[PDB]
């Protein structure tokens, strides 16, 4: 039957209107393998029939005419839209060209103009079923130029009888007749789609005498009103962008002043200072500060309070000027976008009583920033930046990973989706313009959605995934040291929710080595983190109780993890962090668990015996465990981190000569928490030596699993921060009992076959780092 | 067994007590201290009281003898019911104030809290005993805070429905077998009139607001109606829907449940039938709590779409839970899928179908691609 | 780094205009001031020749928002900027002159208050649910903008809609507001102190508050209770120590006063930080002048709620542990004056520190 | 596995060689006589280079026996065509397709 005949057998029209629900739904956001099989069950042709025909019910012309948008245009739509805030202008010469007013001081047509603000691209592929039989599959292709000469016909046709309001409602009513048509030229001018003829053809079918019937030559329904209000937003952030690219295209044209007179001003003061000498003596602080206190300096000629201080000439002085007097106007600080939407706003809500929620939000907003134009370009300017035209290639490929990246944030995660995350944050990172440019990838906001992705995986399933994140976040951190305190903020999260790369390293990286952030943890973040101690050293794992293991009491692999975090937080750059070191003592003895079986006081074992313990059972097969994770050597890497911690927070020797109460307290509370006798007994385990021989085979034992001589390393840095050496008697003590045994066992490993052991190696970088140096230092 | 509990218990329906003097007569005066009175539990109907055996307990109503049950708020611990007056009296304990000690009246037992924190609170947080002692803490003391009408009214509603429907299931499981030959029904009557009747009256007690009703109130009725539909599902009332559900639902129709309960009460068995599934959807609209209970018995919910006798209330429930709550849309796999499309083979062209299909791709603007995936290639490849 | 200094003409023409950028929205359009508040309050106020009219509809908006039963209230930078605006349309010696600038903000808050603002407010502070953050703040600063001076009909409107929607969130979200205002520290002093200590110079970059840095919102938050209470009222002087009708009452005096006690002791703190240094230095002059400040609003908002003679507040503050908190400050009075006389370059905190007495 | 059946006669000359690419404009239908596809609604000619194994094989034997301005008809088995997994949402498993492929220019 004919589809029209829809009309009069209602029941039918909702099973085939939710139909068409079913069909967005099931292609709705971002998947293009189902709208591909979607253009076989209704085809182009069918849908660019159903956008002209005149009698389809209203139900059926709404539902096919969003059926177009969710499978040909929803996708490119949004990717458009989430790079719509952002400004990044190349300083080619078509940008230096853009100037705010159209030559020969009339505002131009919003939209009309030239742009050059990077927005990548967007991709589409032909709609085939004969093709033989996974990268992410693009929208279905549909010849936009046709649809968009459709759209403004249709457009074009429902206005100017719109005026003449006869009883043809096509779809049945002013609101089925003009929404749906609206919602698709909406669509295709944010995409990008509209030329400038075409432009101009929408803003006179909007306005005819300000953009020189208009849709605001009859009266609107709420809902046409709502579309109408999506378009002017569209053409309101034209402008704003606008204003960005002609600021940008300024300040091209304007530092290549400031430059060449500083360089002829440099060039005058060097013939100066000779024979002329002692009255420029002041006047080369200029060159001699930072860059940015240059170019603050040199901008500092508003007031009139400031004139001479500024060394520009007059002329210079001018172009600034003379600029900011044209972006006030520009700004309006009814002939105007700006006077158009002001008036039209408060006409429609001094008409009615607006009922619909969303048209009053979008009414004020646009209302808001027609008042504020000025405030509206100052909260874009954070998220303007001017790249060269060279690395214009890299960031268009960066800004389409990003665009992956955000998204699969309104995606459930799965494997492909881990795939796509892996593959773009590989890819991001692989940019030298990630490296180069560390403030865009701040102002584009990369680190919040990483996190936002990882929150929802973590929020565990997907471990690849947050590996991933994990490693591209500790790698911002490391790119720069505004970076470092950018993802500083989210150090309550990455805690709240602590292979090896974890979400925990991310919090160890915001810290690390900048003394100005370690000096901004809230005690209780650290607190938080030794709550976490305290769960891992009286429960373990129920991972390895999953695999089968030993399980005494505690597990010490959690331990370990978060005894190392704690150590990037106290010690930075080689001194103690005396504020933060003394509060993660406080919160361990006041909860004296997390000290661990050993030094739990009553009931206690010598720290020396269970290191002797953790020795007898790393040979055992019974209690080490039944691969990638051994007991042996867990024990032992708890406690040497615990040692190397402890030893962390001693305090240094300016306080330790100050007499100051403080230090000395701390000092003395580490003393009573670790004896001495264990201490230079750890020193004097038996380490064993690749054998040698053994059938003429190299049988090194793994210290993977084994007592790694670095756990020694240890307890060496402790003896020198709090016990120290000081009597000589001492001194030749430690040398027999742990120290000398240790240095000739590496001398005979120096041999040939021996020298590339990696028990050789650990061995020599052990006596590099903690032996030696300490020798070098008490040699007097 | 009584406890101290803390968190959000503090809002529910099982910390509700209320206070009921030992006079029939003025039993609603001013409460004076050191006054004997009950205090019973409102949710189940059991008088605090002190056995031998176990110390502190919640005795039936028919163990409440004036000699366990009897207490007094008292003022101090030192040692001090009085002649009554024919009145509203002086008024002396106030609310949020006025911290009184609970003293039973034969055995001069002070209530506190157990201090034996052991193992199970080595980690776990404190849900302190509360026991009766000769002497007692001296924080012990207690404020007495006030119930909304709404709150007492509910709690009163679900001591009243918990018992029918105990009923009505005791009545069930007791010719759960034994088909009733051409003799006479098994046992007791069921209570058929009144559950019809208590099913018809909770959902109208949950009535989602109109749409008249203008914003504020009805925003303020919506707070009210989630509040009353948490208490009611706290206090397990979503279970002994369902249990209901389950025993009238092993009988295919009601000619089955005529073979085993009889002519009469099978004349309201699809009656029965059709009000539980509409009181469910009414407990769990809207609530994404009680529409999250559903993440692990959907099978029980799939697994009756087919059912002829109430079809449509069946697929209203699923259709609530699945627009509510988005962990559910995580646990569908093609065996649902593939069961709420023979829907549409088996019962017609019904557009809430399609509606339901739809909510299961697309929760609070975050797309399910399994579920997306799995729709496709069922509903769409074979154009029927 | 003064000798590797690069000029601004080396660098790469990108990389000073992107400097360029910052200098100018730091130093000209920043700088720049436009009044439009005024005017864009006026274009909304008026009507077309009952229904509300254009600002009515913005008011009652954003009334919406509020009573909407979501679980925490939304970041809406749209109600922020527009708070912001209607907060600056209400800031703007003869008796006849004094008058006239009485009249006419009354005429500009009853622009607001004639249209539902008070009622937003109230709306707002409870939907925030007692979480510090911009709404609050914007919130707050429209409720002082609205009540400067003691605006009888709105603190009587905010009176009504308080007792006729008898609602325990407001003071259930005062109380949490006061609970997490920030009070004066000496450890958070002490890192600064040594962060600064680390140095200014960073390799092509400069260095940029975490000591009494809720400050301006603490002082708006009290200057809120104050304006509720000016002018003498006894009904909301006994409002904020018992909401009866309220299934619950929230006594706001008694927290006010638990609140100062934090403060006193805190700034016992300092003063014991400082008996040994013979002069405060600059760092410490700043910080005790911002506790200063919040400690002069605490104190006039406990004179408003007992000023007018309200019995019941009264011996509620006799009562409350209010003496603990004025006889320790007495002591950091006393000492704090002894200390700071023997210099002429702390005159300007001895002045805070008298009037603070 | 492809049955080619003509419609309307071409040139019976020139056959599509190695590597010429083919435009065919066609119309494709599942066995029971439903329409998943056709490329005269999207209005433009399939192009298609014989020998890089784009299309599905039946698709690829069949076209090769066409000539140039041939209309025929090619029935591909699964075998020859998708198969048992099908094309998900589009075509179901161990499907049979029956092609109205036109031969228009070639290369």
């Amino acid at each position: 039957m004919d589809i029209l005949e829809l009309s009069e057998r209602l029941d039918l029209q909702r099973f085939h209107s939710h139909t068409l629900r079913l069909y967005r739904a099931v292609c709705a956001l971002g998947n293009n393998r189902v709208a591909h099989a979607l253009c076989s069950h209704v085809d182009q042709a069918q849908l660019l029939h159903a956008l002209e025909d005149a009698h389809l019910p209203g139900p059926l012309r709404a539902g096919y005419y969003d059926l177009l948008i969710s499978i040909h245009l929803e996708s490119a739509c949004r990717s458009r839209r989430s790079m719509l805030s952002e400004y990044i202008v190349p300083l080619t010469p078509e940008t230096r060209a853009i100037t705010l007013f159209p030559p020969g001081r009339r505002h131009g047509l919003p939209g009309v103009g030239v742009t050059t603000s990077l927005r990548p691209p967007h991709h589409f592929s032909p709609p085939c079923f004969v093709a033989a039989l996974a990268p992410a599959r693009l929208s279905p292709a549909i010849p936009l130029e046709a649809l968009r000469d459709k759209a403004l016909r249709m457009l074009g046709e429902a206005v100017r009888d719109g005026g003449q309001h006869a009883r043809d409602p096509v779809g049945g009513s002013v609101e089925f007749q003009f929404v749906p048509v609206l919602k698709l030229v909406s669509t295709l001018l944010v995409m990008g789609i509209f030329g400038d003829e075409d432009v101009k053809q929408i803003l006179k079918m909007i306005e005819p005498e300000v953009f020189t019937e208009g849709l605001l030559q009859m009266k609107l329904p709420e809902s046409v009103k709502l579309q109408m209000c999506n378009l002017l937003e569209y053409f309101c952030d034209q402008e704003l962008q606008h204003r960005v690219e002609s600021l940008a295209a300024f300040a091209e044209r304007y530092v290549d002043k400031l430059q060449a007179n500083q360089r002829s001003r440099y060039a005058l003061l060097m013939r100066a200072f000779t024979m002329s000498a002692a009255e420029t003596a002041r006047r080369t602080r200029e060159f001699r500060s930072p860059p940015q206190e240059q170019i603050n300096m040199l901008l500092h000629f508003k007031d009139e309070a400031d004139e001479e201080d500024c060394p520009l000439p007059e002329d210079i002085r001018q172009d600034l000027q003379d600029f900011h007097q044209d972006l006030l106007a520009h700004c309006g600080i009814p002939q105007s976008l700006q006077e158009l939407v002001s008036h039209m706003v408060v006409r429609w809500a001094q008409e009615d009583y607006v009922q619909s929620p969303e048209l009053v939000r979008a009414m004020f907003s646009l209302l808001h920033r027609q008042y504020d134009g000025l405030g509206e370009l100052l909260r874009a300017l954070p998220r303007a930046y001017t790249i060269s035209p060279s690395s214009v290639e890299d960031t268009m490929s960066l800004l389409e990973c990003l665009g992956q990246i955000r998204s699969l944030l309104i995606v459930q995660m799965g494997p492909q989706e881990e795939n796509l995350m892996i593959q773009s944050i590989g890819n991001i990172m692989n940019n030298k313009v990630f490296y180069q440019h560390p403030n865009l990838m701040r102002a584009l906001g990369m680190h919040e959605t990483v996190m936002e992705v990882m929150v929802n995986v973590l929020g565990i399933r997907f471990p690849k995934m947050v590996t991933s994140c994990c490693r591209f976040l500790c790698y911002f951190c490391r790119i720069s040291r505004q970076n470092q305190r950018s993802m500083f903020d989210h150090l309550s999260y990455l805690l709240e929710n602590s292979q090896g790369s974890t979400p925990l390293d991310v919090a160890a990286a915001s810290v690390i080595d900048n003394n100005e952030l370690a000096l901004a943890l809230q005690e209780q973040d650290l607190e938080k983190v030794v709550s976490y101690l305290a769960g891992c050293g009286l429960q373990s794992c129920p991972m390895l109780l999953a695999k089968g293991y030993p399980d005494i009491g505690w597990n010490p692999c959690g331990g370990e993890r978060y005894l190392d975090f704690l150590r990037f937080a106290v010690f930075v750059n080689g001194e103690s962090v005396e504020e933060n070191a003394n509060v993660v003592v406080r919160l361990l003895i006041r909860k004296p668990e997390c000290f661990g079986p050993a030094l739990r006081g009553e009931g206690g074992s010598g720290l020396l015996a269970a290191i002797e313990e953790a020795i007898r059972i790393s040979e055992d097969p019974a209690r080490d465990g039944p691969n990638r994770v051994h007991l042996g050597h867990a024990i032992m890497s708890f406690y040497a981190a615990l040692i190397d911690l402890l030893g962390r927070c001693a305090p240094e020797m300016h306080l330790i000569q100050a007499g100051k109460g403080e230090a000395l307290r701390i000092r003395a509370i580490l003393r009573s928490l670790v004896p001495l006798d264990d201490l230079v007994g750890i020193i004097s385990l038996p380490l064993q030596i690749p054998t040698l021989g053994k059938d003429g085979a190299l049988v090194q034992p793994k210290m993977s699993a084994s007592f790694v001589p670095d756990h020694k390393a240890s307890m060496v840095l402790f003896l020198d921060r709090v016990y120290g050496i000081e009597n000589q008697d001492f001194l030749l003590h430690v040398l027999d009992v742990g120290f000398l045994p240790d240095m000739r066992a590496a001398a005979s490993l120096d041999t040939a076959t021996f020298s590339t052991t990696e028990m050789a190696l650990a061995l020599n970088r052990y006596l590099c780092l903690a032996v030696l140096p300490l020798i070098t230092k008490c040699a007097p | 067994l009584v406890y101290y509990e803390g968190g959000a218990v503090c809002t529910h329906a099982r910390s509700l007590w209320r206070l009921e003097p030992l006079r029939i007569s003025w039993s609603g005066s001013h409460l004076r201290w050191g006054q004997p009175l009950r205090i019973r539990h409102v949710t189940t109907g059991r008088y605090l009281a002190l056995t031998e055996d176990q110390g502190l307990v919640v005795v039936d109503a028919c163990k409440a003898h004036t000699k366990a049950t009897s207490f007094c708020f008292r003022v101090s611990k030192e040692k001090l019911p009085k002649r009554d007056v024919e009145g509203m009296g002086p008024p002396e304990i106030k609310y949020g104030e006025s911290l009184c000690f609970v003293q039973h009246v034969a055995s001069g037992l002070w209530l506190t809290y157990a201090a034996p924190d052991p193992k199970a609170l080595r980690l776990g947080v404190l849900k302190k005993k509360a026991i009766l002692h000769q002497e007692g803490h001296m924080d012990d003391a207690l404020f007495l805070t006030r119930c909304q009408q709404e709150e007492s009214q509910a709690a009163r509603m679900i001591h009243s429905t918990a018992g029918l429907y105990n009923q009505f299931i005791k009545g069930l499981d007791s010719f759960s077998g034994k088909p009733r030959g051409s003799g006479p029904p098994a046992g007791p009557a069921l209570p058929i009139e009144a559950v019809i009747l208590s099913l018809q009256d909770l959902i109208g007690y949950f009535e989602p607001p109109s749409e008249e009703l203008q914003h504020e109130e009805k925003q303020s009725k919506l707070r009210s109606l989630r509040n009353r539909q948490s208490l009611f599902q706290e206090e397990g009332m979503l279970s002994l829907v369902l249990n209901c559900i389950d025993r009238l639902n092993v009988y295919t129709t009601a000619a089955h449940f005529a073979e085993y309960a009889g002519e009469e009460a099978a004349e309201s068995w699809k009656e029965i039938v059709n009000l539980l599934y509409e009181l469910l959807a009414s407990l769990i609209r809207g609530n994404r709590a009680n529409c999250a209970l559903f993440s692990t018995n959907l099978d029980w919910v799939v697994s009756k779409l087919d059912r002829l006798e109430a079809s449509s209330g069946i697929l209203e429930v699923l259709y609530c839970v699945l627009i509510e709550s988005p962990e559910v849309l995580n646990i569908i796999q093609e065996n649902h899928i593939k069961s709420i499309i023979s829907l549409l083979d088996k019962h017609g062209r019904n557009h809430k179908v399609l509606d339901v299909l739809c909510s299961l791709c697309v929760c609070n603007g975050v797309a399910v691609r399994s579920n997306q995936d799995l729709i496709t290639e069922n509903l769409l490849p074979g154009r029927e | 780094a003064c000798f590797r200094m690069t000029p601004l003409y080396n660098l790469p023409t990108h990389r000073a205009c992107n400097m360029f950028l910052e200098s100018y929205k730091a130093a000209w359009i920043l700088t720049e001031d436009h009044s439009f508040e005024d005017r864009m309050i006026d274009d909304l106020s008026k009507a077309g020749e009952k229904k509300p009219d254009p600002l009515h509809q913005l008011v009652l908006h954003f009334s919406r928002t509020a009573l909407t039963e979501k679980s925490k209230l939304d970041e809406d930078y749209l109600y922020m900027a527009y708070a912001d605006i209607m907060a600056k349309s209400c800031h703007l010696v003869s008796f006849e002159e004094k008058e006239m600038e009485k009249q006419r903000l009354l005429y500009q808050q009853s622009r607001l208050h004639t249209r539902g603002a008070a009622e937003m407010v109230l709306q707002m502070i409870s939907a925030c649910k007692g979480e510090t953050g911009a709404m609050v703040s914007s919130t707050l600063k429209l409720g002082i903008s609205i009540l400067n001076g003691g605006n009888a009909e709105v603190q009587q409107k905010m009176l009504d809609y308080l007792k006729d929607k008898k609602e325990v969130g407001f003071f259930q979200s005062i109380q949490a507001l006061m609970q997490t205002c920030s009070v004066l520290d000496l450890n958070a002093f002490e890192r600064q102190n040594k962060a600064e200590g680390l140095g200014m110079v960073n390799e092509d970059g400069t260095v940029i508050e975490k000591v009494m840095a809720d400050d301006e919102f603490t002082q708006d938050l009290f200057r809120f209770l104050q304006l509720l209470c000016e002018g003498h009222n006894n009904d909301f002087q006994n409002y904020l120590r018992t909401q009866t009708g309220n299934t619950t009452t929230i006594n706001i005096i008694i927290c006010t006063v638990d609140y100062l006690l934090r403060l006193q002791e805190s700034i016992s703190d300092f003063y014991w930080y400082y008996s040994g240094k013979d002069v405060i230095e600059e760092q410490g002059k700043r910080n005790f002048s911002k506790a200063m400040s919040v400690a002069k609003q605490v104190f006039n908002s406990l004179t408003e709620y007992i000023q007018g003679p309200c019995t019941g507040n009264q011996q509620s503050l006799a009562h409350s542990r209010l003496w603990d908190a004025v006889v320790g400050f007495l002591h950091v009075f006393a000492h704090m004056m002894m200390k700071l006389a023997q210099d002429s370059s702390q005159i300007e905190l001895l002045k805070e520190l008298l009037d603070l007495q | 596995g492809v049955e080619i059946e003509t419609i309307s006669p071409g040139d019976g000359r020139t056959f599509p060689k190695k590597g010429q690419t083919c435009v065919v404009h066609y119309t494709g239908m599942l066995q029971n006589g439903k329409k998943f596809d056709s490329s005269r609604d999207r209005n433009k000619p399939f192009k298609f280079r014989i020998g890089k194994q784009e299309v599905i094989k039946g698709f690829e034997e069949g076209a090769a026996q066409m000539s140039l301005g041939q209309r025929a008809k090619l029935t591909c088995t699964p075998d020859v065509a998708y198969g048992a997994t099908g094309h998900p949402g589009v075509i179901p498993p161990n499907a049979t397709l029956i092609f109205d492929v036109e031969l228009l220019n070639l290369e």
